[PDB]
């Protein structure tokens, strides 16, 4: 359903796409986004979808978009107006403080920090995982990782995980049952006590610093804290279980990719780069603060404007076959962390997890492919995804380490 | 070529940095935490701030424009010779660059 096209916005600059439902979606998610760069469509369009907001869809118009929150405001990232968190709708200079406190727990020290205990982590999901022939990588790997290092950072017990994967996917992915306010006030009441203890009983686990830190001159409050940890643990578990899944999709497809990853673990690096560019997954956007005019196109205050983070790398200006994974690729230039000053702050953790994944599995389990008579169903939206990844191999090809 | 990074507090540490890496990037990459690199380095973050030796500077191409803006948030004390780390990038020309590191970044 249609919003009517407002007065400002010009015909032939209409293009309705549709964030949550794009034409082509059995042809992948990527495919179907890539619509948006055709040779006949141009920069900027403005779809009626959604309540009306344009699209940015280029990678140059997106970085510069992102690189200027003076404009372009984060006050409504999301599409469409109708969630705190802390700090994803906050702007520069508040934002910082809260960029402060969460690199105290996610900062490059404490991932290199947790190299190890991440490997062991994917080691025992592998090694329980390769006897059996199959699994569903998004329900039985994908998740249960970045929800098992989510545990260990701020120190939680283990017989937690179910009911957090539990509130979690009804906000994530709602299985139906519950609203997502609903969802994001169970979370809360689950995080308030324990953010209470924390603050009263301080450990050194991730909740403890999130919860004792200082925001402006003092204390965060209780809220703040709860706020934020609701974004660390939301943020990162969403974006990494469909990304993973993208990525083992692929290799299940690619015999050869698979090949020079097993023979080659030293290229692991550069192929994750390269997985990060294809199979890029967020699309979230801005609000104007103003009128404002921008690359031929008159801008309305409260405008709000989708710029697809995933669209930059999949942009062939930006990258030569753009929809070829090339694990050489002279120059893998994406956004598919974002960029200016929200670049995700999980960009450190986000690679590890990539890494080590892949690192384990291959050495592991180097022949699967999906299970036969299975089609893998996408979903698309802010963090698009795949609903479930079965996979298959024959346990006599697997080895133990 | 070769980066040295010293600390407020004296320590020093070297990379062997590729022709046309940051030296934000070199010095993430590689366990050198007075060196955060918040936004990943689009200038627009100000948390690679660094002061480049002044037998240096004179070699590394001018700040440009949104350099010289987010010059203006660092935290540390801004000297002429302050820059923005994610904005220099490694060439032959660089080789034995040294960079004082300030006492904070946050
Ligand atoms: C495949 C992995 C990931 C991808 C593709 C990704 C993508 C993104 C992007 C594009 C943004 C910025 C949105 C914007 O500009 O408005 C973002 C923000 C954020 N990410 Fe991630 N992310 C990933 C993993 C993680 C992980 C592991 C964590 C750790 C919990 C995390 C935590 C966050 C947080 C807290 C923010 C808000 C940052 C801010 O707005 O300042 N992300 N992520
Ligand atoms: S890394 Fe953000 S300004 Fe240099």
């Amino acid at each position: 359903n249609l919003a009517p096209l407002p007065p400002h916005v010009p015909e032939h600059l209409v293009f309705d796409f549709d964030m949550y439902n794009p034409s082509n979606l059995s042809a992948g998610v990527q495919e179907a986004w890539a619509v948006l760069q055709e040779s006949n469509v141009p920069d900027l369009v403005w779809t009626r979808c959604n309540g009306g907001h344009w699209i940015a869809t280029r990678g140059q118009l997106i970085r510069e978009a992102y690189e200027d929150y003076r404009h372009f405001s984060s006050e409504c990232p999301f599409i469409p107006r109708e969630y705190d968190f802390i700090p994803t709708s906050m702007d520069p200079p508040e934002q910082r403080q809260f960029r402060a406190l969460a690199n105290q727990v996610v900062g490059m020290p404490v991932v290199d920090c947790l190299e190890n205990c991440i490997q062991e982590l994917a080691c025992s999901l592998i090694e329980s995982l390769r006897p059996q022939g199959q699994c569903n990588f998004t329900e039985d790997y994908a998740e249960p990782f970045p929800i098992r290092i989510f545990m260990l950072l701020a120190g939680l017990p283990e017989e937690d995980i179910p009911h957090l994967k539990y509130l979690t996917d009804q906000m994530t992915r709602p299985d139906g049952s519950m609203t997502f306010a609903e969802a994001k006030e169970a979370l809360y009441d689950y995080l308030i006590p324990i953010i209470e203890q924390r603050r009263q009983k301080p450990g050194t686990d991730a909740i403890s610093i999130v919860a004792n830190g200082q925001v402006n001159g003092r204390p965060i409050t209780s809220d703040e804290a709860k706020r934020m940890c609701g974004l660390l643990l939301v943020g990162g578990l969403d974006t990494v279980v469909n990304f993973l899944s993208f990525s083992m999709e692929f290799l299940a497809k690619s015999p050869e990719h698979r090949q020079e990853l097993i023979e080659r673990p030293e290229r692991i690096p550069a192929a994750c780069e390269e997985l990060l560019r294809r199979f890029s997954l967020v699309a979230d956007g801005r609000i104007l603060t103003s009128d404002y005019e921008f690359h031929g196109v008159q801008l309305k205050k409260g405008d709000q404007i989708l710029l697809p983070q995933m669209l930059s790398g999949l942009d062939e200006r930006e990258n030569a076959a753009p929809m070829h994974v090339d694990f050489s690729r002279q120059k893998v230039s994406h956004t598919t962390f974002g960029h200016g000053s929200h670049l995700c702050l999980g960009q450190h953790l986000a690679r590890r997890e990539i890494i080590v994944t892949l690192k384990e599995w291959l050495t592991r389990i180097p022949d699967f492919s999906i299970a036969p008579g299975a089609q893998i169903q996408h979903k698309s939206g802010i963090v698009s995804g795949v609903q479930a990844l079965p996979l298959v191999w024959d346990p006599a090809t697997t080895k133990a380490v | 070529s070769k980066v040295v990074y010293v600390s407020h507090d004296g320590t020093r540490r070297e990379l062997d940095v590729a022709d046309g890496v940051s030296l934000m990037q070199a010095a993430v990459s590689n366990g050198i935490y007075d060196i955060v690199g918040d936004c990943g380095g689009s200038a627009s973050c100000a948390t690679c701030h660094v002061y480049v030796n002044e037998a240096f500077t004179d070699k590394v191409p001018a700040a440009n424009e949104r350099e010289i803006g987010m010059l203006e948030s660092v935290t540390a004390e801004l000297k002429p010779n302050s820059r923005l780390c994610c904005q220099i990038i490694m060439t032959p020309e660089l080789d034995g660059i040294v960079v004082d590191v300030p006492d904070r970044q946050w």
